């Protein structure tokens, strides 16, 4: 009785530098009482929360997002670094509400040539949430399917609980006709996971393909308040950074250089992905009696691990997850919380 | 013994004593607490069934709250007839429930409840010739029928009739008890006699509606279009009534204010067959028929209309008749035109028959309607759950089992009533109200407090605020001059006391149809009998209003239904009562049992744009000295 | 089929219809050796059979009543078929008993 992948094949190219825009329907569909407020409501307060979760586990992404009203579309959100543009914007969008019908090709193509200045190593993907069961296109799907796949950009979407077999074949289409990316949703939570999972760099097999280095250079801060000026913005910074290379007086961004045009990133979004690129195996839950280890967590201290002989409550199970490459337990709670937030075995840290 | 004595088990077995009684030891393993001594379910976040317990409490008891967390218990004995008209496993419901139930059930209660359930149900109805007949769910019924007297007057020998038991089957007996049992036919004229006993000799029968027993083999052709209306509410109560398909005629308080001809012209033309609508007066029913029925299916020229003084097409209408209290069974049926539709309504079948608000009037008049017609279906549309006609033998009973009663929230917010609003307003007195409050000490002053012009400012506001939310104004208002010194005020094509139609037609017209008239309001004489228009909004004054009969009568029926989701509140309700008055208790009173059968009560003394809103008339307190010279003379 | 029945020996019939099997071996006067149905290996459901006795109304509805149109019986036909349009996904067929009662409940549920 356990839900668990039988094994995790991460371990090499993902989607790192990613260039996401997420496309929403704004339609009488997702005006109807099917989730609490409406479809809608709820899912911008369930897609207020992925975006700076998104720049927060990906923050070398950029993202602008685009909506789908009375079978046309409408970007809504310009392709930044910064989630606060594209959080401020689902403010006004919470305010608005969703009208008529979603036009996907007015999507199709509006998102299509919105990711053509995207660079190389800017990994394009796309996603989109659906309710209502047609489309609303000017013109043939199929080719501008043809269109995004000559573009070589994977593509995961997730509709209501339905499904759309052409969306099967889209995700499947733009997926190297692997078909994984259309999963869609039967619960809230089992939606909310959608975001969980979201986050995640997506690797599955990686053509060999031109593989490019990158040159850029950190930023260093400004210490003046009251020397309070902007370049970026032409405004007064009272506290900022300069460029390694333009040396310009730049506020608090890990965004590229407006001068001379260069990534500036000091250390923190570096390792973000390095978790992310080398993850653990999940802490194996030893046997109630094959294990007859400490009885304690590793991680923790939880002396409590079964309950020893107790009719069924010792026969239940023993919280004794423990990592394999250290040979060293840990509670569930513990084991649970370290591959959900820091790896870092400690077993395995300790050497 | 003719009291009304089986109609009152609701509210029953509120109590409990600490330190002598003891407590279920189920609590801890116990998601509900349903007290049965105390007569309340508390099902709580805690208890999760209130899906099945909501459907199944409702039915079996009374609901004491709608509490978020969850609703409250009230004891139905009267629900244990309610529960008697479900019939599903019993055993599910003291029992399914009873693992949620932490405490023990009452036993007293339980006792009560195996009387109220199935105790008071099962004497004696035997079923003859596709219709009710000479025999007895119970030998003692048979023996009882052995002993018939009064029931035996009118009783064919034979064990059942065809077309006797298609007519006669000595009235209708479509809703008798237990059947599966011999049968003696029944005659054409009279079961009154047969029910009479059953008053005073208390028959304790499980009974039906056998629905296609109302035949009716002639079928009088009715209109069965979509000129009529219905809201969604509707199609679940009348669905609750109409059964499976098979439309059975059950009893549903239906306030008249809740698309009550809606269920009817989907019912009757339903039946398709010989019908009898019926209001109270020949003058009270004829606004009755006039202003939804044209727009609605019917015309006017064949639901015929007598008084035995309005000489109208009987023996000759082509279609049903809607008919009049009054003129039907009354010593007042001083000439003929009346007469012979009685003998016509015994010459021609009759598959329907419909009953508005007959709690104002006594059996005496309505029994004698009943007394010889020999229908095949009838269909009490109450207005009040106490009436002078639901005695042991209620009229709960006569059309059919129970079907619709106080739950609105169910119900009505199918899109049919959603989101209903209640909102009793507290206008702040002033000096010479106060004064007024001061100088007299009479019943009078209801006509001294109710001349509030700042209730005329917030319902001004109510207009224009529903003259832009395109909300449906209804004001309750039985004046006449401060109705005109407001309609002077207010300023729309005026509904007066004693208004010819056709200018009503207009503004009728002017509210079905039109919009640059955006009011209208109703006096003691359109209430009653007018079928109440299209309602968003509701502004009621008076609270006194002999009887509260008429008061819960009153309740459901001045707002109407609306078929509206949109507004967020799509039926606006205002009880603007000036504060500190006698009437205070009253609207109070009201606002209880505005709150109590679950009809979203509140208040808003704080109006939106009390003042702002213009044509201010009469506001100075001098302006409310000016004019006091004359209120008072009431 | 008795000259075909004479041709030869060897001769298969199958059908996912076929039921009752016995009623072709009355009908065509015939002896076979293994009449037996085979029923789906599947763990999970795939399929929903429902029978709509009952409609919105529900009122016991049918074809059998007449080649006709009755809205008691046809409006809560066409009510409780556009539910579907709105959940369905695309692919979904009707199959009316008789091409000219199909054409009978087109044109008002068009009206
Ligand atoms: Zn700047
Ligand atoms: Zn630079
Ligand atoms: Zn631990
Ligand atoms: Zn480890």
């Amino acid at each position: 009785k356990k839900r668990t992948a039988k094994k995790n094949i991460t371990p090499y190219q993902r989607g790192i530098i990613r260039s996401l825009i997420l496309t929403l329907d704004c339609s009488e569909a997702m005006l109807e009482k099917d989730l609490r407020p409406n479809r809608h409501a709820m899912i911008i307060q369930y897609a207020i929360d992925f975006v700076h979760e998104f720049f927060d586990q990906n923050p070398i992404s950029q993202m602008g997002i685009i909506i789908m009203r009375n079978g046309l579309a409408q970007l809504v959100s310009q392709v930044s670094g910064n989630p606060q543009d594209h959080i401020d914007a689902l403010k006004s969008i919470r305010k608005q509400e969703p009208k008529g019908n979603p036009s996907l090709q007015n999507a199709l193509e509006m998102a299509r040539g919105l990711l053509l200045p995207v660079p190389a190593h800017c990994t394009r993907e796309v996603l989109i949430v659906f309710g209502s069961l047609s489309t609303t296109d000017p013109g043939d799907i199929h080719q501008t399917i043809d269109s995004l796949v000559s573009e070589k950009i994977r593509v995961k979407v997730l509709g209501l609980s339905a499904q759309v077999a052409i969306c099967k074949e889209l995700c499947k289409a733009t997926n190297y006709g692997d078909e994984s990316f259309y999963k869609i949703l039967l619960d809230e939570t089992h939606l909310k996971e959608l975001f969980n999972e979201a986050v995640t760099p997506l690797p599955v097999n990686k053509i060999n393909k031109g593989f490019t280095l990158v040159k850029m250079g950190f930023p260093t801060r400004i210490f003046e308040d009251t020397p309070t000026f902007c370049s970026c913005h032409s405004k007064l910074v009272y506290g900022g950074y300069f460029c390694p290379n333009c040396h310009s007086k730049v506020c608090s961004l890990p965004t590229v250089c407006p001068c001379c045009d260069l990534m500036l990133i000091l250390s923190t979004h570096l390792a973000r992905s390095y978790h992310h690129l080398m993850p653990l195996k999940t802490f194996a839950e030893v046997p109630t009696t094959e294990k007859f280890r400490s009885e304690d967590c590793f991680s923790c201290q939880s002396r409590f691990p079964x309950x020893x002989x107790x009719x069924x409550x010792x026969x239940x199970x023993x919280s004794r997850y423990r990592c394999e490459d250290c040979k060293q337990e840990f509670c569930v709670d513990c084991d649970v919380f370290i591959h959900e937030i820091l790896h870092n075995c400690p077993g395995c840290e300790s050497k | 013994p003719a009291d009304f004595v089986p109609d009152s088990v609701s509210g029953m077995f509120r109590s409990h004593d600490f330190s002598y009684l003891r407590l279920r030891p189920d609590h801890a393993s116990r998601p509900l607490w349903i007290s049965p001594s105390d007569g309340r379910i508390i099902l709580e976040s805690f208890s999760p069934l209130a899906e099945q317990a909501q459907d199944f409490l409702v039915t079996i008891a009374e609901p004491i709250s709608r509490p978020s967390h969850i609703h409250e218990y009230k004891i139905t004995a009267y629900s244990l007839y309610a529960a008697v008209s479900v019939g599903l496993e019993t055993d599910d419901i003291i029992s399914v429930l009873d693992r949620l139930s932490k405490v023990p059930v009452a036993e007293s209660i339980i006792n009560f409840i195996k009387g109220a359930t199935i105790s008071y149900g099962k004497v004696k109805l035997v079923i003859k010739h596709n219709r009710y007949f000479v025999e007895t769910t119970q030998a003692d019924i048979l023996q009882m029928l052995l002993n018939d007297s009064v029931i035996g007057p009118l009783r064919i020998d034979s064990d059942h009739q065809v077309q006797p038991p298609e007519d006669v089957l000595e009235r209708e007996e479509e809703d008798d008890d237990i059947d599966a049992v011999h049968s003696f036919e029944i005659a054409n004229e009279s079961v009154e006699v047969v029910k009479k006993r059953c008053q005073e000799i208390d028959y304790p029968v499980l009974e039906e509606y056998d629905f296609r027993n109302d035949h009716r083999n002639p079928d009088l052709d009715i209109d069965l279009k979509p000129s009529t209306q219905i809201r969604p509410y509707q199609e679940k109560s009348l669905s609750k009534m109409f059964g499976n398909g098979r439309a059975r005629s059950g009893i549903i308080v239906l306030p008249c204010g809740a698309g009550k001809t809606l269920v009817g012209i989907t019912a009757a033309c339903t039946i398709k067959k010989s019908v009898i609508v019926l209001c109270t007066s020949s003058v009270s029913v004829m606004q009755w028929r006039q202003q939804f029925l044209q727009w609605c299916t019917l015309q006017p020229e064949n639901c015929a209309v007598f008084t035995s003084d309005n000489k109208e097409m009987f023996q000759t209408e082509s279609g049903l008749v809607v008919s009049t209290y009054s003129m039907v069974a009354n010593t007042r049926n001083r000439s003929h035109d009346s007469q012979k539709v009685m003998d016509f309504l015994t010459g021609r079948e009759w598959g329907f028959i419909i009953l508005d608000e007959v709690h104002v009037v006594p059996a005496a008049m309505f029994r004698r309607v009943v007394s010889t017609i020999a229908a095949h279906a009838k269909l009490g549309l109450t207005a009040t759950l106490v009436r002078e006609d639901d005695k042991i033998g209620d009229l709960n009973f006569l059309i059919g089992p129970k079907l619709y009663e106080a739950n609105w929230m169910e119900l009505s917010q199918k899109g049919h009533i959603a989101n209903v609003q209640c909102a009793e307003v507290w206008c702040p007195m002033t000096a010479e109200f106060y004064q007024e409050y001061l100088r007299e000490t009479a019943r009078k002053r209801m006509l001294l407090y109710i001349m509030n012009p700042t209730k005329f400012q917030a319902c001004q506001f109510l207009i224009q605020y529903h003259e832009r939310r395109g909300d449906k104004i209804i004001v309750f208002s039985d004046n006449v001059y401060a109705l005109q010194e407001y309609a002077l005020k207010m300023g729309k094509p005026f509904i007066y006391g004693s208004t010819p139609q056709q200018e009503r037609m207009n503004i009728l017209q002017n509210f079905q149809y039109n919009d640059q008239i955006n009011t209208i309001f109703l006096s003691k004489v359109g209430d009653t009998s007018i079928d109440l228009p299209e309602a968003t909004c509701l502004i009621q004054i008076s609270s006194h209003y002999g009887s509260r009969r008429q008061e819960a009568q009153r309740l459901g029926r001045i707002l109407r239904a609306k078929r509206r989701n949109d507004e967020g509140f799509n039926a606006f309700f205002y009880s603007l009562v000036s504060k500190d008055t006698q009437e205070m208790y009253y609207s109070t009173k009201r606002q209880a049992f505005l709150v109590d059968q679950g009809y979203a009560f509140k208040v808003i003394t704080h109006l939106h744009g009390m003042e702002n809103i213009p044509n201010l008339a009469y506001a100075s307190p001098r302006e409310r000295r000016e004019l006091l010279q004359e209120v008072l003379l009431k | 089929i008795k000259p075909v029945f004479e041709r030869f020996s060897s001769v298969i019939i199958t059908s996912g219809t076929i039921s009752p099997l016995d009623m072709y071996p009355r009908m065509l006067n015939f002896k076979t050796v293994l009449q037996k149905s085979y029923a789906m290996t599947l763990a999970k459901k795939s399929f929903l059979p429902m029978i709509i006795t009952k409609g919105s109304d529900q009122v016991a509805i049918s074809s059998r009543f007449e080649i006709r149109n009755d809205p008691s019986i046809v409006r809560n036909y066409g009510s409780m078929l556009v539910e579907f349009a709105k959940i369905t996904p695309d692919g979904m067929v009707v199959f009316f008993p008789s091409y000219l009662y199909m054409e009978s409940i087109v044109s008002m549920w068009q009206t």
